[PDB]
């Protein structure tokens, strides 16, 4: 109900801010919407004219993404190439592992 | 947990979360070895400079949802390890080149929903680590293309809920490491030829929500492209060869947008494209190439002029699962064989005509197969053998005469409403997995009743074993026809085999009894259908209902039963008269004038029977063969019109009979045999009337809602009230006017002496 427009008990926040993020925040059995100003891991946000809703991070073995096909970072042994997970780097390029990347 | 500075916490691992504690300021107090900062939802309006002098260490920054609206071009010295920074949420209204200049190690950079309308042409100078970049829900009207000029890095950017209209040449000629451009949601109606030139690695590309009504050419220089999206806008024409520089799409998006016509080679050569929705391409008439293109997974062309299909369809796609192509001008089915991964098919809203044995030979997935509003008139025997797991099968609104059965034992839904000219029925034991069944006759939903949705339902109104249903209802309607009709035809033969002068009153009492011999033989039309169809009425049900013999049996009963209302009233108006003339003239010169009447109300009642012939249906609205069920305004409002005059009839004839009753005096019935006359006619309005109101009352009930009447009741008591006058009239004149008492004295002497 933080920062809701319209929340209730059951069904929870029903509307959050014209620009605030708005996810359905499922618990086993019990489901409601809720507000949070960002999506969380293994979600990536969807502006829209409406209202703004989290999307999850259909891109495979992925922590955040950035969008529907761009990972900002996926996780340990998968390294980062073009915002794609890769076990190691392809060819043309050199594996990197303090900084959990591909690079030339 | 790991101590940290009040009021916020600390996660530890150098990381501090002093976010949604309503702060208008830094928080102090924190170790400069922190490398993440959090300090959103509070009220920091304003940066100070040098703000996070004491924290060398941060690569994570946030400042979402905080109000901020100036920073201070020095309040960000000292932060050379940055690499990620939110600052969405607040009121900039420009980007701050100048705060942000030494942000050498920043990668990922938010800016969105600030309202921001201009940025400075020096912006993200020196921003070589850029890789990512959040700009959406702004007042941008223009791109800034030189600000984007030094990223060469960048690789997602999106400009989304923006004011931008216009894209100018080279607008992002620096950007080589781009990988994914989003700009739905915009005013963008204008694109040049050369707009997204050098954007050598693009892959993804949003344009939804625009107004572009003509389709750029500038994408023809993107390569990488591999997934593009337009819905939503106001695209017309897609000409050929606009795909020709992006042979690796896999997705598109093109739907809601006022296209009509489509290059006919426009998809050819899209190897990797899985999916393809085409709606109102009114002015495409010709099938479009599919050359080089076959891993197509879902096909759908609606709203075409197309008339026919390729023969190499099935042929060369392999993995197609579902295809759609309704709403075109298809008349002929080329052969299926070889789409073994399709799964639905639905062709519904064409012109096909017939349906070939081999249409269908080599589908092994088929599941959902639809033909809905076709001219099918003929089917093979064999059409579905070669059929595996077919569930969902529709030819409803057809012409079939005819349906197949073999191989449809795996049929769960089925539909065959509109096949007017289908006529026989269907055996259970070739459809045990039938669930869900429309059929264009009730009758044939009588064996499929598991005593499973058959529709329409089998009601009281039209019964499958039994016509007549009750044993003891049964009894009555045979009951009626024999008291009926041995009565009358005895009544006609007392009045006109005495070749005397019939007067008024004798010759009215004859037309009805002549009249009501016809309930009699239309009574018996139904004692002997339902006897011939004993238990089985189903299986004729729907001959007898459609033949046209319910017609003329229909006819028949209307008829005479207005015939009578029509006419009994015409004595009520010759009893006034004679009444009248006894004490103002003595005799009656009316004869000849009721003899003219009597033939006019026969034509009237003739007229009334040939009314529902005009329109059709209007009899077989039940097997009963008379108009009284809730119908269509055709026969529904038909229906009313009837019973209107009749009711509005057994006022009149009612009045007269009471005013003549005031008029006439007490003593005047004493001895007079005009006593016996009026007093016998009394009797005929009397019950008329009553036995009317019932099939009267009960028609009305549709209209009113607010009371709900069972119709096993309704069908009952129209089958005992009805026709019940018609056995009832002759036994008053039988058995209670002594006039009747001579006459059969008279054809006693007549038949002994012949």
């Amino acid at each position: 109900c933080k920062g809701c427009l319209s929340c209730s008990k059951d069904n929870g926040c029903s509307r959050c801010q014209q620009k605030l993020f708005f996810f359905l925040r499922r618990e086993g059995m019990r489901q409601y919407g809720e507000c949070l100003h960002s999506c969380p891991s293994g979600y990536y946000g969807h502006r829209a004219p409406d209202m703004n809703r989290c999307a999850r991070c259909r891109i495979e073995n992925c922590d955040s993404c950035f969008s529907k096909d761009f990972c900002t970072k996926c996780k340990v042994g998968f390294y980062l190439h073009r915002g794609r997970c890769f076990d190691e780097c392809p060819d043309g390029f050199a594996p990197l592992e303090e900084t959990m990347e591909c690079v030339e | 947990p790991p101590l940290c500075a009040a009021p916020c916490s600390c996660d530890g691992d150098r990381r501090v979360d002093c976010s949604g504690k309503g702060l208008t300021a830094v928080p102090e107090g924190l170790s400069a070895f922190t490398q993440a900062l959090d300090i959103s939802m509070n009220n920091i309006t304003q940066l100070p400079e040098d703000a996070f002098k004491n924290f060398p260490f941060l690569e994570e920054l946030q400042l979402a949802g905080n109000d901020l609206s100036f920073i201070h071009p020095k309040a960000l010295s000292g932060l050379k390890e940055l690499k990620v920074l939110t600052l969405q949420n607040n009121q900039l209204k420009t980007v701050p080149s100048e705060a942000i200049r030494g942000l050498s190690a920043l990668q990922s950079l938010r800016l969105d929903a600030n309202h921001i309308t201009s940025v400075p042409e020096d912006s993200f100078e020196g921003l070589v680590q850029l890789r990512h970049l959040w700009l959406d829900d702004n007042s941008l009207t223009e791109v800034p293309v030189h600000p984007l000029s030094n990223l060469p890095t960048l690789q997602a950017l999106t400009l989304a809920l923006n004011k931008i209209s216009s894209i100018p040449d080279f607008a992002f000629t620096n950007l080589s490491s781009l990988v994914v451009l989003h700009l739905h949601n915009n005013k963008i109606r204008s694109l040049s030829q050369h707009c997204f030139d050098g954007l050598d690695n693009l892959e993804t590309l949003d344009l939804n929500y625009n107004n572009l009504g003509e389709f750029p050419q500038a994408i023809k220089a993107l390569p990488s492209l591999k997934e593009l999206g337009f819905h939503s806008n106001s695209i017309s024409v897609i000409p050929d060869g606009a795909f020709d520089g992006n042979p690796l799409l896999r997705t598109i998006h093109l739907y809601d947008n006022p296209l009509s016509f489509v290059g006919n080679s426009a998809f050819h050569n899209l190897s990797d494209l899985h999916s393809l929705v085409i709606r109102g391409a009114s002015m495409v008439q010709q099938f479009p190439n599919l050359t080089g293109t076959v891993h197509l997974e879902s096909l759908t062309l609606t709203g075409t002029k197309i008339s026919s299909i390729p023969n190499n369809l099935c042929q060369e796609q392999k993995m197609l699962r579902t295809l759609d192509l309704s709403y075109n001008n298809i008349r002929d089915l080329p052969s299926f064989n070889g789409c073994h991964a399709l799964e639905e098919i639905s062709l519904q809203r064409n012109q096909i005509y017939q349906i070939k044995e081999g249409t269908f030979q080599g589908l092994i997935s088929l599941r959902i197969l639809d033909l809905s509003r076709n001219l099918i008139h003929e089917i093979h025997s064999r059409a579905f053998a070669t059929l595996g797991p077919i569930t969902n099968l529709d030819v409803s609104f057809n012409e079939l005469t005819s349906f197949p059965t073999e191989g449809l034992n795996g049929l769960n839904q089925l539909k065959l409403v509109g096949n007017f000219k289908l006529k026989e029925a269907l055996a259970a034991k070739d459809f045990v997995n039938l669930r869900s069944l429309s059929v264009p006759y009730a009758y044939q939903c009588c064996a499929f009743w598991g005593c499973i949705h058959c529709t329409p339902s089998t009601g009281a109104f039209k019964p499958c074993e039994y016509l007549l249903g009750s044993w003891m209802i049964r009894l009555t309607v045979w009951f009626i026809f024999l008291v009926a009709l041995f009565f009358n035809l005895l009544v006609i033969l007392t009045t006109f085999a005495s070749c005397t002068s019939l007067p008024s009153s004798k010759l009215f009492i004859g037309l009805i009894s002549v009249s009501n011999l016809f309930m009699g033989i239309y009574t018996g039309i139904l004692t002997f259908l339902d006897a011939v169809s004993w238990g089985r009425f189903a299986e004729f049900g729907i001959w007898w209902e459609t033949g046209s013999g319910c017609k003329v049996a229909g006819f028949l009963a209307v008829f005479s039963s207005e015939s009578a209302i029509f006419l009994l009233m015409l004595a009520t108006v010759e009893r006034s008269l004679s009444a009248k003339d006894i004490m103002k003239n003595g005799k009656s010169n009316h004869l000849k004038q009721f003899r003219v009447a009597a033939l006019l109300a026969f034509l009237g009642a003739t007229v009334a029977g040939c009314f529902p012939l005009f329109h059709r249906g209007e009899y077989s609205a039940s097997p009963l063969c008379l108009p009284f069920p809730t119908g269509e305004t055709p026969s529904l409002g038909f229906t009313v019109t009837l019973v209107l005059l009749n009711s509005l009839a057994f006022l009149l004839m009612a009045v007269i009979y009471t005013k003549l009753y005031c008029n006439l005096e007490k003593e005047d019935l004493s001895e007079n045999s005009q006593s016996s006359m009026i007093k016998h006619v009394a009797w005929l309005i009397f019950t008329n009337c009553i036995f009317f109101c019932p099939v009267a009352f009960f028609s009305f009930a549709p209209l009113i809602t607010a009371i709900s009447i069972s119709p096993e009741i309704m069908k009952s008591v129209t089958l005992i009230f009805f026709p019940l006058p018609a056995c009832l009239n002759p036994v008053l004149y039988v058995f209670f006017n002594p006039k009747f008492k001579e006459d059969w004295k008279l054809l006693k002497r007549r038949v002994t002496k012949k």
